[PDB]
């Protein structure tokens, strides 16, 4: 579930 | 980390997240220890019966977070590494002997109010703080369970005297580290778990107020079992060779 | 130089909420 940068 | 807590805003501004670059995954814990200076624990990198050899390129360093997966949009820095070194004594072989690396950060990071470097412990101060029955605090991302948590979590936990995490485990322990968690009689519990090696143990000093590292969360056998404890690299004991890479580098 | 001094706790004066705990047990 990470969020791009 | 295993019964523990979601940490405050700002609590642990030192704290580092070991992050691959692809795939995307949460690798480790680390500590910033200056401006260009990360800490963590060798296997994070070097772990060859699993198959795990990482270079600079494979990874990033994100600093001042607290959400495990958001883009911390004006709060955290994300940072490349310019070298990696490791213990050349790391003993990946039997114990994990020696379980510490040093990351050299390509640019300086700004420290702000989510990003600050912890105190390095001195002779005297290891040896006022290191005793069983002190307490010491960890912090992590990792498993909740022998899952993922959303926040970084906190756990307090004594140090265990010396025989006793001998008597704990068929693993050959060494002077490099120590062990900490309560006693299945005294009923409280928490632990770190994977995903949590390299972040800190931490301890306040009373003389003068300042957070110092004293461990690096290193291994376990499950986590959270009675008569089981946590395992970590003892700082103070590699403190030439820290000192020694950063005189050289 | 200014490592382990938390810039929204020591700083400030400001306790988080179990670090007594720990001076608690030495
Ligand atoms: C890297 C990590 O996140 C992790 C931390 C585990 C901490 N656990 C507890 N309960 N405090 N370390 C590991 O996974 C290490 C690296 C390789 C194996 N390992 C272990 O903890 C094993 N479970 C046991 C072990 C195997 C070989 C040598 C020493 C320990």
């Amino acid at each position: 579930k990470y969020e791009p940068f | 980390i295993v019964e523990g807590s979601d940490a405050e805003i700002g609590m642990s501004p030192w704290q580092v997240m070991l992050f691959r670059k692809s795939p995307q995954e949460l690798l480790c814990g680390a500590s910033l220890i200056s401006d260009r200076w990360v800490l963590t624990a060798a296997h994070c990198l070097l772990y060859p019966p699993w198959d795990k050899n990482f270079t600079e390129n494979d990874l990033l360093v994100r600093i001042g977070k607290h959400s495990r997966t958001r883009y911390e949009r004006n709060i955290e820095k994300i940072s490349m590494l310019e070298k990696i070194y490791i213990h050349p004594r790391y003993n990946w072989r039997e114990n994990l002997d020696r379980d510490i690396a040093l990351m050299k950060l390509k640019k300086p990071v700004a420290f702000s109010d989510y990003i600050h470097p912890v105190c390095l412990p001195d002779r005297e101060t290891a040896a006022s703080l290191l005793q069983a029955g002190y307490k010491g605090r960890v912090t992590g991302w990792g498993n909740l369970k022998e899952g993922q948590p959303s926040v970084l979590q906190v756990v307090n936990l004594p140090i265990v005297e010396r025989p006793v995490c001998k008597d704990s485990t068929r693993i050959r322990i060494t002077d490099n580290m120590f062990c900490a968690g309560y006693k299945p009689d005294e009923g409280k519990r928490g632990d770190a778990c994977e995903g949590d090696s390299g972040g800190p143990f931490v301890m306040k000093s009373p003389f003068n107020n300042r957070w110092y590292q004293m461990g690096i969360v290193s291994w376990g056998e499950g986590c959270d079992r009675d008569g089981k404890y946590g395992f970590y690299t003892h700082v103070f004991r590699l403190k030439k060779w820290i000192q020694k890479v950063i005189d050289q580098f | 130089a200014d490592c382990g001094l938390r810039p929204l706790f020591e700083k400030k004066s400001l306790e988080d909420k179990t670090e007594r705990e720990l001076l608690e047990s030495y």
